[PDB]
RNA sequence: UUGAAAAAAU
RNA sequence: ACGAUCAGAUACCGUCGUAGUCCUAACUAUAAACGAUGUCAACCAAGGAUUGGAUGAAAACCUUGUUCAGAACUUAAAGAGAAAUCUUGAGUUUAUGGACUUCAGGGGGAGUAUGGUCACAAGGCUGAAACUUAAAGGAAU
């Protein structure tokens, strides 16, 4: 095949993870019962290494979080795009 | 002074992309900044837009999803001729399947590939990757 | 769904933190921590939210319980500061999660010939700024990392910052009490319903 | 080439300053490249306070103190050991 | 900044602490 | 910035958004030319000429605006 | 042999097939002996063999700084550098550092799609110290052409048409083979208008045998 | 008839400088209570220095 | 308080 | 001009002292005249403090919040660069084009010769060539 691989996208910044950028990360969030209990199935959210070394990785988390429904209240409406 | 206001947005819009930033402002809007996007936005490098007026050539907000790598202005809008094409394709643009050079011709504000389709030649705008 | 009825904190949490003083931070704000603080006290100190501390906090121990929940030893637990060390101990013994104590020597995620070197998937920092060294080695190993961040630290290298305070006896001990309990909820070797034996003065330096 | 980034003086926003006079030399320095030191001395010492309160013509006199201001050339600041040549990090210390 | 707010729909506080001329939609502080 | 010092002023009346001379003044040059007795004053010898060039930029835009007229120079 | 690092006791028990596996993920290569198990018949070639000096009292301390350059030409290459004070241990020394070094090189076409892959898919330019390196894809006729420095790289990177243009002092070799290979470590950053598109969800290896390499 | 003075610090002042301006300064010019000058200014050290 | 100088190529 | 020191001292060191140092009038027009950083405009991470207004609270001066303009400072894992270092740019540059003006082309010869012009003068401005030579130089170890 042409491509050697199909490399990965940042879930914050929308663009590609370089094969050398080694500050980059993988957080996987297992979805929870009703109980409360974790289960087996995780979704996974990948930061760019540039990101982290600014201070923004937690903030920018934390609007997929909340976009995704792990979070309830913790980012405000205006700052919610 | 602002001699240029595309030169000024397209320098703004591609600072925020940098940046990773989520949107962008143009302090003053124009008809052929808002035309220059909408080249931009057919091809899907930029979400949307709004022009938002204030009664003194209003501001724009632009919404950029992590796909522009570089849109800049060219100055004085060299005269291209058909012939001239594949000249300045070779220069500005990355490769012969990526970029994508703007013109403003007689029938409006096209981009390389339509204007060569509409088969016609003009001034040229600037570029973006 | 995602957040679901069972994950409120109880009246018993929310006694306790503000008992705690968790809500108090310090003086200087850090811009990236602005979200979690609700308002500025009568000294000019910030106030935590203490929703915002709690939502936090769960998705913290939710991740860590995901990767814990079939490798404890790849979670790693540093704590620098004299007072977080009997705290960040315990965790160690409740989860299985490996710990260390007092310093961290710098290498010991880098240097493969060392005889200590030890490859995580998941870093657990009592202080960014005392042990901003290991949240700094992170980024050479691409490991994510999880903060009890103050009103007043760096978020650099930090993934989940759980806003509280992190320099009282008590507050230090709480959190992390409160952190090992939730991982076990989520780990089902602890039920909802009841209440966790193992008191929090066990865990106060 | 640069060793400092103020060039070693104090001056930001004007275009020049008086010159003083290094208080061992006499050189014509500027005022803000100045080297200026405050000194509060007594005018008797701590081994001669003694008998001046002995055989004091006064009731409660509180001896006096002076008060003078020395501005030195660089050359005559290392060389008197007001100041030493510092390390290239301490360079910056401000304090 | 590097927390990144909207810009289309400013909060009702913001725009009163911002510059008059600095404004989604410059208006005047007189009446 | 400012026509001719460096200072970068930005206030401005602001109108809001419902819809519902100075040549002559700029001859300042008349008083300052006060220079009769203070021969030595440097300083407002110089601020004159940044006035006059002033006003030969407001005729020189009034002519072409066709609202002086065309005989008009200004002069002591 | 008996590897000290998590992914490399993947690879030993044949867990991890592909070199590009751990490209995906970021994962960095610790031992070289890994390099060797995914990527047999690297073919070898050395640039320079310079030597550096330090004045001490008594003499000069002469080491030999020695550039090598690998990688099959099939899309992947690397260049380390290693001085010591013996040629022979100079070059073995640079051997390991250059396996550690591997970086994927995408290639594409020049104007249509007719395999296989020829020559580089963008303009990427690799910045050294002053030296600058820039490279242009090419039709297929066109070899490589480079200075003969860069070219002995591009040739073990599998790149076969290109065009080049250097700017810098070229005359230093270590920057301009660093440059040429900043150049390709780049190729796979620039976002381009086909990869877009998100992609499947996949797995870490170092996530899927977690529980695995545990005993 | 010398009089000197000085502008004066606060109790709950926390900027080290408390320098008068121009204009303000033009305005305060056996006991020197001189002082209640404290509608424009902080002063404290107010004496005369001589007399001729 | 005084302390000047050290041929060319290796 | 003397007295010291010295091999010598026409110098540093000490003493005396003409022009000069001050003001007025007319010239001169050069400085390591420096931020060795042209003018104008857009974007641009974090933080404390300061000079002058405006605006809320706190009973002109002080304490605090917003905002405008000015001289500055600190941090960077980021951007640039040969590096020192720069960040209110020396960033947004082989992914090269915002507008305009001036200047430079290995080191000497040389800001020299000649021509022109300005000045009472010293001098300033414009300003080469023959010839000579493999280096001259910048930042850091």
């Amino acid at each position: 095949k042409i491509e050697l691989y199909i490399p990965r996208h940042c879930s914050v910044t929308h663009t590609l993870i370089a094969a050398d950028d080694h500050a980059a990360v993988q957080i996987l969030v297992p979805h929870v019962n009703e109980n409360g209990v974790i289960l087996p199935e995780s979704t996974v959210y990948t930061v760019k290494g540039s990101v982290r070394k600014d201070g923004i990785s937690d903030h920018s988390l934390n609007r997929q979080f909340q976009k995704d429904g792990f979070l309830k209240t913790v980012v405000p409406k205006n700052m919610m795009i | 002074v602002r001699v240029n206001v595309l030169a000024d947005a397209l320098k703004s819009i591609t600072n925020a992309e940098k940046q990773g930033k989520r949107q962008v402002m143009i302090r003053p809007a124009s008809k052929v900044i808002c035309e220059f996007l909408n080249v931009m936005m057919k091809h899907q490098y930029i979400t949307d837009y709004t022009v938002v007026d204030t009664h003194r050539s209003g501001k724009i907000v632009v919404n950029l999803n992590g796909r522009l790598n570089k849109c800049a202005v060219i100055s004085p809008r060299f005269n291209v001729t058909l012939s001239e094409f594949d000249k300045w394709e070779a220069n500005l643009l990355p490769s012969r399947h990526f970029g994508a050079l703007v013109l403003t011709t007689s029938y409006g504000i096209l981009d390389n590939t339509e204007a060569r389709a509409k088969h016609t030649g003009g001034r040229i705008l600037g570029f973006f990757y | 769904t995602n957040f679901p009825d069972i994950l409120k904190p109880s009246a018993e949490d929310i006694k306790m933190m503000v008992a705690c003083r968790v809500h108090i931070g310090a003086t200087n704000l850090n811009f990236a921590m602005e979200e979690y603080v609700y308002e500025r006290g009568n000294n000019n100190e910030c106030i935590f939210n203490l929703m915002k501390t709690w939502e936090k906090l769960s998705l913290a121990a939710r991740v860590i319980a995901g990767i814990s929940n079939e490798t404890p030893s790849d979670v790693v637990a540093v704590a620098g500061r004299e007072m977080a060390h009997r705290a960040s101990l315990k965790f160690m013994k409740y989860t299985g999660c490996t710990a260390v104590a007092g310093r961290f020597t710098p290498g010991s995620f880098t240097n493969q010939i060392q005889k200590k070197f030890m490859e995580p998937r998941l870093i657990i920092v009592s202080d960014p700024s005392v042990d901003h060294q290991a949240l700094r080695e992170s980024g050479y190993i691409n490991v994510p990392t999880i903060a009890f961040c103050n009103s007043d630290n760096s978020l650099k290298n930090v993934d989940i910052a759980i806003p509280c305070n992190n320099r009282s006896r008590l507050s230090i001990g709480l959190m992390w009490w409160m952190l090992t309990r939730e991982i076990l909820r989520y780990q089902g070797k602890l039920a909802r319903d009841e209440k966790w034996d193992v008191m929090v003065d066990l865990f106060l330096h | 080439t640069s060793k400092r980034r103020n060039n070693g003086r104090s001056k930001k926003g004007r275009g020049h300053t008086q010159n003083v006079r290094c208080s061992h030399c006499g050189r014509c320095v500027p005022k803000d490249k100045a080297i200026k030191r405050y000194q509060i001395k007594n005018i008797v010492e701590a081994a001669a306070v003694r008998d001046i309160s002995d055989n004091s013509a006064l009731t409660k006199y509180k001896l006096p103190k002076t008060y003078m201001k020395l501005e030195y050339c660089v050359s005559c600041g290392i060389h008197g050991r007001v100041v030493r040549v510092r390390s290239r990090t301490d360079r910056r210390n401000r304090l | 900044p590097l927390i990144e707010v909207d810009l289309l729909n400013p909060t009702a506080a913001s725009e009163a602490k911002a510059h008059k001329m600095k404004r989604l939609v410059p208006t005047p502080n007189s009446y | 910035g400012r026509m001719y010092n460096p200072g970068r002023g930005i206030s401005r009346r602001c109108i809001p958004y419902r819809r519902s001379e100075d040549l002559y003044f700029l001859m300042r040059a008349v008083s300052v030319r006060h220079l009769e007795k203070n021969k030595k004053d440097k300083d407002a010898k110089y601020h004159l000429i940044l006035i006059e060039s002033k006003i030969h930029r407001l005729t020189r835009y009034y002519k072409s605006a066709k609202v002086l007229e065309a005989s008009f120079k200004y002069d002591a | 042999w008996t590897p000290v690092t998590k992914l490399g006791r993947l690879v030993k028990d044949g867990k991890v097939k592909s070199i590009d596996q751990i490209f995906e993920f970021g994962i960095k290569i610790k031992e070289y002996q890994i390099v060797d198990h995914l990527l047999p018949g690297l073919k070898e070639e050395v640039m320079t063999m310079q030597s550096v000096q330090k004045q001490t009292s008594a003499g000069q301390r002469t080491r030999l700084k020695a550039y090598v350059a690998i990688g099959d030409h099939n899309g992947h290459a690397g260049l380390g550098v290693k001085c010591a004070k013996e040629v022979a241990e100079a070059i073995k020394g640079a051997m390991i550092q250059a396996k550690l070094a591997m970086v994927p090189v995408r290639r594409g076409y020049w104007g249509a799609t007719i395999g296989e892959v020829h020559t580089v898919p963008c303009k990427l330019t690799g910045a050294c110290g002053s030296v600058r390196v820039r490279l242009v894809p090419a039709p297929r006729g066109t070899g490589i052409v480079a200075a003969p420095t860069p070219k002995k790289f591009l040739i073990l990177a599998g790149i076969e048409d290109v065009f080049t243009q250097t700017t810098g002092h070229t005359k230093t070799l270590g920057n301009f083979v660093k440059a040429t290979y900043d150049a390709v470590r780049q190729s796979y950053g620039f976002q381009t208008k086909d990869l877009w598109k998100v992609g499947g969800v996949k797995q870490s290896p170092m996530d899927k045998y977690a529980k695995i390499l545990a005993e | 008839i010398f009089c000197i003075g000085f502008t004066s610090r606060k109790s709950n002042q926390i900027k080290k400088t408390s320098y008068a301006k121009s204009a303000q300064i033009k305005k305060i010019r056996r006991n020197p209570k001189i002082v209640a000058c404290s509608k424009v200014f902080s002063m404290d050290n107010v004496y005369i220095r001589k007399v001729k």
